[PDB]
RNA sequence: UCUUUACUUAUUCAAUGAAGCGGAGCUGGAAUUCAUUUUCCACGUUCUAGCAUUCAAGGUCCCAUUCGGGGCUGAUCCGGG
RNA sequence: AAAACAUAGCAUUGCGAUGGUCAGAAAGUGAUGUUGACGCAAUGUGAUUUCUGCCCAGUGCUCUGAAUGUCAAAGUGAAGA
RNA sequence: CGUGGGUUAGUCGAUCCUAAGAGAUGGGGAAGCUCCGUUUCAAAGGCCUGAUUUUAUGCAGGCCACCAUCGAAAGGGAAUC
């Protein structure tokens, strides 16, 4: 999966 | 087409297996023979040089 | 006069070489520790028309010694190579076709090809279709290998020289005629616009040194001068002799 | 020595200071280029422009050839007091700027444009 | 002063002394670009003779340019 | 331990990938690095006439340690010294002379009684001239290394030259047991000096080369 | 004056992500202690279209033991050509 | 619009990269060349079949051919303030 | 001819990508207008993660280093009836 999406689920759980 | 895998689920893209949705059941088949047949004889191959020494 | 079609060419406007669809340029691996002191082991993943080119291409996979990687070479298909077959190349590879040794580690009377003019040059000679050097003699205290190359000029290149043993695929190529106009189109349509040639007598004198007269002929000698300037070699140039040549060729 | 792993030198990092301008790059900062009253030109009062007040909620104005559909929302809540749904817009034949703003279901575009006063 | 000393020396192009040190700086300056600011003039009395100064504000640069 | 097993990798030919080695001998360092290196070769390769060649021999670390304890004794005022002595406006100073016009201008005189010469000034025609000066005028003079430590004797970043024409009663047997090793090294050597060509120096594999021809 | 030939730093050519050059060792092997070591040769990979990556596991020594961290060795030394 | 050009076929020439042919005012510059003699470059003749004679004096091209004819600049010798 | 009206897009195109090619920079040529060359004989960058909760930059770590840019409304291409 994209570096982008990878991104955007590492910030979901970063709060 | 290729960006449509990226809407869709992983189930889709892959079957349970090593090497899933990467090689066919055969060529799974052939790597697994082959790494387990060269392995064995690398044990053989240093046993029968460790003998003639 | 003008610009004769000779010269024109050395602009490379319409003149370069048609690439679009070659692999790539074959070439040796790089010289490196592996093959000079022992040798490395890579894998014939496909073996591919390259266009433009008669002998057909091998891509050859080796590993990199430093880093986690693969690194496919393109190397010119020795005949007998084949899908799967696995390539030795360096100093201390073996004797079989489709392996890259130095020349000094050969036999005399190896046959071998893609040699290297000097060592790590990545391939130079013996490379077209059906071609292949010889070795024919060692020179250990100078470390020079003697070779017969495919003009039959002898040659002494260093020992550290590589080469690929076995003669290169697709040979025999030139023996099939041509028949049609057209079959030579397509095949110039790979390489470089040097085809159809008109005849410089069937021109005018502004566009050749052969042109002109109320009837095609040239007119003085055709052998020319090496000492003659661009605009002026047309015809044969520097000949030693001329006409049918009664005999062999050979040395 | 030090041990180095790799045979390429590149460009050390090195500390890249933030500017601390002895003087202002210009005195007074340039008020706002495209506040509200410079964004919406005036009311479109064709006949057409009109049908559409009175029929789909939308009203119709020229608006500055500069703003774009954001802007033309943000102007069209401050200076009407009015919600809108969507700005469709166009560059007419003249060269000026077209907006068709739809307001929401809440407000009717036939009060709001007899407010504003073109009717 | 020692730029008397320097005058002098300077005349003498094919002593071996200056033999020597032309030998190692026509290669030193074949390396850098074909236009580099120079640190200091190599030739410090003939730079002040020419009406160089040791101030902020003096610059020298070094230029080759291809011959014939 | 039980779980724990030794898995030693191979890293012959075509074995193992390579580990991170120590690769310093093989870095493509940037242009102005190979530059200041290779000029370091170039000198030391071609023969070096002697007028220059003698700048090779230096003022060993003992007698230097030695020389720069006197000439510390002897530092120039700093500037908040002679702040000072203004607001007073006072006695004769004893300071070491530096300046290379300043210096060259003393030797001609004989007013020098020591002279020191850093062997590392650029370019080198600022100081070739000065031992043959001082022996010509009959100076003590010593090449030191220096530059920046004779800089730090006299409050500047660099120097080239140092001198005392004068030192304090105290410390003039200091000087002469000075002058008497300084002597031994440079000027009684200067006329033999004068006439030993340096360089010719080969690098490391050149000189194994000429080592395995010596032999046979 | 010519021919043949040394040196390497200028100059020239070529290559690479400037990765393993040169000299010594260690280790064996053969040879030969012809008392004695002089040398010489190698110095981890060849049935097979597999796999090879995380400062390396191991060994060892420090740390303050703990979730760990660091050094040395593993992978000889020397010259930074 | 042809009987001309091209053409397949035939033959000759040059060249092994420090190269041949060709480009650029120059260049740390280019085309052939992502090339390497079964190739690139330069010419002639013009499918197949059959044949392709004699002349190297001339002009040209070419030659590890003889040398002491001719023979620039620099250099060398003599005369001369 | 005179006077007005008229072209509404997350989904259609452009925009993004690369093609033949064009073209800055590093450098080298050229009296110079400029020419060469396009990854080179350059010290050529910019991501990841945790935090710290001092703040969204230094710090903590890591990670990889190719070489600008322009070039298709018929090529490649997220999504509408
Ligand atoms: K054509
Ligand atoms: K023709
Ligand atoms: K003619
Ligand atoms: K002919
Ligand atoms: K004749
Ligand atoms: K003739
Ligand atoms: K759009
Ligand atoms: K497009
Ligand atoms: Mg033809
Ligand atoms: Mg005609
Ligand atoms: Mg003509
Ligand atoms: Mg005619
Ligand atoms: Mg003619
Ligand atoms: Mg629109
Ligand atoms: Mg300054
Ligand atoms: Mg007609
Ligand atoms: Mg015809
Ligand atoms: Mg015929
Ligand atoms: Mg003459
Ligand atoms: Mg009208
Ligand atoms: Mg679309
Ligand atoms: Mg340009
Ligand atoms: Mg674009
Ligand atoms: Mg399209």
């Amino acid at each position: 999966m994209r570096a982008r999406w990878r991104k955007k689920r590492t910030r979901r759980l970063k709060r | 087409r290729p960006r449509q895998y990226a809407t869709v689920s992983k189930t889709h893209k892959t079957v349970s297996r090593a090497y899933g949705g990467s090689r066919c059941a055969n060529c799974v088949k052939e790597r697994i023979i082959r790494a387990f047949l060269i392995e064995e004889q690398k044990i053989v191959k240093k046993v029968v040089k460790e003998q003639t020494e | 006069g003008r610009v004769i079609r000779n010269q024109r060419k050395g602009a490379g406007s319409i003149f370069t070489s048609h690439t679009r669809l070659r692999q790539g340029a074959a070439k040796l691996r790089t010289l490196d520790y592996a093959e000079r002191h022992g040798y490395i082991r890579g894998i014939v993943k496909q073996i591919v028309h390259d266009s433009g080119r008669g002998a057909p291409l091998a891509k050859v996979v080796f590993r990199d010694p430093y880093k986690y990687r693969l690194r496919e070479e393109i190397f010119i298909a020795n005949e007998g190579v084949h899908t799967g077959q696995f390539i030795y190349a360096g100093k201390k590879a073996s004797l079989n076709v489709g392996n890259v040794l130095p020349l000094g580690s050969v036999p005399e009377g190896t046959i071998v090809s893609n040699v290297e003019e000097k060592p790590g040059d990545r391939g130079a000679l013996a490379r077209a279709s059906g071609n292949y050097v010889i070795i024919i003699g060692h020179n250990p205290d100078e470390n020079k290998t003697r070779v017969r190359l495919p003009s039959g000029a002898k040659k002494v290149i260093s020992s550290d020289a590589r080469g690929v043993i076995g003669v290169i695929a697709g040979g025999g190529r030139v023996d099939k005629p041509l028949l049609k106009a057209g079959r030579a189109f397509h095949k110039y349509r790979l390489k470089r616009n040097s085809w159809p040639k008109t005849r410089g007598v069937a021109m005018n004198p502004v566009d050749h040194p052969h042109g002109g007269g109320n009837h095609q002929h040239i007119g003085k000698a055709s052998t020319i001068s090496r000492g003659a300037v661009s605009g002026q070699k047309a015809g044969l140039i520097a000949a030693r002799r001329t006409g049918l040549l009664r005999g062999s060729q050979k040395t | 020595l030090k041990v180095r792993t790799s045979a390429t030198f590149r460009l050390p990092k090195t500390l890249k200071l933030a500017r601390a301008p002895k003087y202002a790059s210009k005195a007074v900062p340039h008020y706002n280029r495209l506040d509200s009253y410079k964004v919406i030109e005036q009311p479109i009062t064709s006949e057409t422009a009109m049908k559409k007040v009175e029929d789909g909620n939308i009203l119709v104005f020229q608006v500055s050839m500069k703003a774009n559909k954001y802007q033309i929302k943000k102007a069209v809540k401050e200076l009407y007091e009015v919600d809108v749904l969507k700005v469709n817009t166009l560059v007419r034949p003249n060269g000026t700027k077209k907006a068709y703003v739809r307001l929401t279901a809440d407000y009717d575009a036939l009060d709001i444009a007899n407010r504003i006063g073109y009717i | 002063g020692a730029y008397k000393y320097l005058e002098e020396l300077q005349r003498k192009k094919q002593s071996d002394v200056l033999r020597f040190l032309q030998r190692v700086r026509v290669w030193e300056y074949r390396q850098k670009n074909v236009i580099h600011r120079a640190a200091r003039p190599t030739r410090p009395d003939k730079a002040r003779r020419l009406g160089y100064k040791a101030k902020q504000g003096f610059v020298i640069y070094r230029v080759r340019v291809r011959r014939g | 331990n039980p779980l724990t097993h030794s898995t030693p990798k191979n890293f012959g030919i075509g074995q193992a990938v390579q580990p991170k080695r120590n690769l310093s001998r093989y870095v493509k360092w940037p242009e102005y690095v190979r530059v200041q290196r290779q000029k370091k070769i170039l000198s030391i390769r071609l023969k070096v006439p002697p007028t220059i060649a003698q700048f090779q021999y230096t003022l060993d670390r003992n007698t230097a340690a030695e020389t720069f304890k006197l000439f510390n004794k002897y530092r120039p005022e700093t500037a908040a010294e002679k702040k000072e002595r203004l607001t007073k406006e006072s006695p004769k100073p004893y300071a070491v002379k530096y300046g290379l016009n300043h210096v060259v201008a003393l030797i001609e005189n004989k007013k020098a009684k020591l002279v020191l010469i850093a062997n590392d000034v650029d370019p080198i025609e600022l100081v070739v001239f000065l031992p043959a000066l001082c022996k010509k005028m009959g100076v003590p003079y010593a090449i030191v290394k220096g530059k920046a430590r004779l800089g730090t004797l006299v409050n500047q970043k660099t120097s080239a030259v140092a001198a005392l024409t004068e030192v304090r009663a105290e410390d003039e047997a200091a000087l002469a047991k000075l002058v008497s090793t300084i002597d031994a090294n440079f000027a009684d050597k200067y006329d033999e000096v004068k006439k030993h060509w340096g360089g010719g120096i080969l690098g490391n594999k050149a000189q194994a080369k000429m080592d395995k021809r010596a032999k046979n």
